[PDB]
RNA sequence: GCCGAGGUGGUGGAAUUGGUAGACACGCUACCUUGAGGUGGUAGUUUACGGGUUCAAGUCCCGUCCUCGGUACCA
RNA sequence: GGGGCGGUCGCCUCCUAAAAGGUAACGGAGGCGCCCAAAGGUUCCCUCAGAAUGGUUGGAAAUCAUUCGCAGAGUGUAAAGGCACAAGGGAGCUUGACUGCGAGACCUACAAGUCGAGCAGGGACGAAAGUCGGGCUUAGUGAUCCGGUGGUUCCGCAUGGA
């Protein structure tokens, strides 16, 4: 016995893009290096850190990167030199 | 001018008298008439705006402003735009004239007069009026009158209860 | 120069042999007396696509 | 206040057909009225005309 | 009821738009206007340090003024603040037009500080 | 309908840049100033 | 239950978004003609439903109900 | 989960996905093959949905004021992430929906794809600071070959052209 059912319409499914950290705290980071892949901003830029136009944060400067927090509930990403 | 005047000089002792209140600044005073308009024919007669454009700069010679749905409603056939209603703010002298051409020489005209409401009162201290003939005070002009769209008038106190601007718009003139 | 009597209730429709009588840069939606909303429609729009 | 959009104030003399005079602001220069407040027999307490006019058929007996 | 709110909550807040976009960093520091019914007051504030480094007001018994308020005691404030700015040598200085417009007195302390030598 | 547009200069009559727009909500032959390299300058250009 | 098809006036039924209680042929009603019927002549009655899109909806779109048929348990 | 039928073939978003990233199946849901000359840029402004009342025709619900509403609204469009210092709303002025680039990064077999401070040339807005190389981010697209069009201190089968 084999009764036919088909169509099951959900096959399809996007390409996964790489978004999060891609350098840590306290790593040193050249200039114009990506910090953070996002969508929206679930973490903020802070010193020395610019918002792109695909929103991910990448570094100015040379230095150091640490993540320190907006406060309330809230993440930023800053860049400081040595 | 003779308003502002007759609310000062009679008005402003017996009410602060009568209220018994802390200071001079807590004596309530008219701060704005808005009119409204609402006129919802803007969707279904395009040229309508024009009417209570042309009316209300004629009711008070401040213009009102062509105002717009905020909010799509698919009962109205309507889309957020396609301007609804009209809208004066009024506040310097010509609204002390205003209530001068409400209290003593347009509302006799209201043809079914009797006792405007005293059960028109949000709880704050303001006040409507629900006009549903527009032509009450002798400007409007029959000849000039074709559709007979109404008004309302919303005549705002800073009153902080409710019952001493009922005692400020009786003692301005507004029957009850 | 003599008499010309009309009816004085009649409604003359008049159609003119020169094209100068529009109230020009008007909008037909403007021009046509249009009030409600099957106005447009059923009335108008309709007989002008028609 | 713009300039060229709104239309034009004066001290309107508001009349009334009592003879009644009053004193706005208004886009008429003048404004002549058929019935003004202390015209209208409403605000005039217990008016003469419509009251006595307004008594209800007394039962027409009297014949 | 009816309750607007102030003139200064909105002025904070028309301000903490302003505030965004410059600060008070290293050698330009941050010249803030504050706009009082009766006086005019000026500062020149570090923001890095939480310093304000000069300052002017019209609120000053020396070099006094009749009116207090017109936009001629803003001009004479504002060279005021140029001339301390000078005393104490900034030199180069970022405009902070406190959540006004650039228009009356604000703009009479910018245009007399730009005369006096503070660039902005 | 949306349409590909160029955008040819008047100065130099070099064409230099495309954007898109429509027949409908612009249906007249549109013109910006953008820059033309062999200009060197800010320039009107004219769609072609 | 699944797939495919159609749901208009008493009837069968056309209508590419543009005026239809119906435009087309029958019934049906009122009258006329005839002794009285029939034929014949004159005039007359919201698109299965509910909610949109549209200036306009039978039509375009989202859902519900019914009927034809194919595809199953069982006899 | 034999083959055919049905269904699918590329791109985006969520869940599967196991708190970096990744991850399969004919797993569960959805979208795309665009739109916008303002729905872009900048400057200056400013705040939403609902509820409770007062209000003709206005209706349960248009528009009005009025308090309470740091968020349901809005964000061109699926969905996620994000947003009230606006990225959401207005108005003015505008064309940076620029040219030559680009230190350095993410991504990835390759082909590709994404981010990019800054520099110079010319501008837009702004008093200035500054911001602007499209839109709130991610979809809205396809190699080469062969042809067309436009331009070019390129070559041009002896030389000058073609």
């Amino acid at each position: 016995s084999k009764k036919g059912v088909g169509s099951t319409k959900n096959g399809r499914d996007s390409e996964a893009k790489r978004l999060g950290a891609k350098r840590a705290d306290g790593q040193f980071v050249t200039g114009g290096s990506i910090l953070y892949r996002q969508r929206g901003t679930k973490i903020y830029p802070g010193e020395n850190v610019g918002r792109g136009g695909d929103d991910t944060l990448f570094a100015k400067i040379d230095g150091t990167v640490k993540f320190e927090r907006f406060g309330r509930d809230r993440k930023k990403v800053s860049v400081y030199p040595v | 001018n003779r308003l502002k005047e007759k609310y000062n000089k009679e008005i402003a002792p017996a009410l602060m008298t009568k209220f018994n209140y802390d200071s001079v600044m807590q004596v309530p005073k008219i701060e704005k008439i808005v009119i409204n308009m609402g006129v919802g024919d803007a969707v279904q007669n395009a040229k309508a705006i024009d009417s209570a454009v042309e009316e209300l700069t004629f009711i008070a010679g401040q213009k009102p402003v062509v105002t717009r749905a905020k909010k799509s409603i698919a009962g109205f056939r309507l889309r957020e735009g396609m301007p609804i209603g009209a809208k004066v703010t009024l506040r310097g002298e010509r609204m002390y004239d205003f209530l001068d051409k409400l209290i003593s020489v347009s509302l006799p005209r209201v043809r079914d007069f009797r006792g405007v409401s005293k059960k028109s009162f949000d709880g704050r201290g303001n006040y409507t009026l629900g006009i549903k003939e527009q032509l009450i005070f002798p400007e409007i002009d029959y000849d000039k009158v074709t559709k007979v769209r109404g008004m309302d008038i919303v005549i705002v106190t800073t009153a902080n209860t409710d019952e001493e601007a009922r005692e400020l718009l009786t003692q301005v003139g507004m029957p009850f | 120069e003599g008499s010309v009597w009309v009816s004085p209730s009649a409604n003359i429709g008049y159609l003119t042999q020169e094209v100068f009588d529009l109230p020009l840069e008007q909008t037909p939606e403007e021009l046509f007396e249009n009030e409600t909303f099957k106005a447009r429609g059923h009335v108008q729009n309709l007989m002008r696509h028609l | 206040m713009k300039a060229g959009i709104h239309p034009n104030f004066k001290k309107a003399t508001v009349k009334c057909a009592c003879g009644n005079e009053f004193e706005t602001g208004s886009v008429k220069e003048e404004v002549r009225v058929e019935i003004c407040s202390e015209c209208h027999p409403f605000y005039t307490g217990r008016q003469k005309f419509a009251s006595a006019d307004g008594r209800v058929d007394r039962f027409n007996k009297k014949y | 009821m009816i309750t607007k709110t102030s003139k200064n909550a909105a002025r904070l807040k028309r301000h903490a738009r302003v505030r965004a976009k410059l600060s008070g960093t290293a050698e330009r520091p941050r010249l803030n206007v504050f706009r009082s019914n009766k006086h005019i007051y000026a500062q020149i504030i570090d923001d890095v340090n939480g310093v304000t480094l000069a300052s002017a007001s019209t609120l000053d018994k020396d070099l006094n003024v009749e009116s207090t308020g017109d936009t001629s005691a803003a001009t004479k404030v504002g060279e005021l603040v140029a001339k301390r700015a000078a005393e104490k040598g900034i030199s180069d200085v970022v405009f902070d037009r406190g959540g006004y417009l650039y228009h009356g007195r604000v703009k009479a302390l910018a245009d007399a500080a730009r005369e006096a030598g503070l660039k902005f | 309908m949306r349409v590909n547009i160029t955008l040819a200069c008047t100065e130099c009559g070099e064409r230099n840049y495309i954007s898109k727009k429509n027949k409908r909500n612009n249906p007249d032959r549109v013109e910006f100033k953008k820059y033309c390299p062999r200009d060197k300058k800010s320039t009107l250009h004219r769609e072609t």
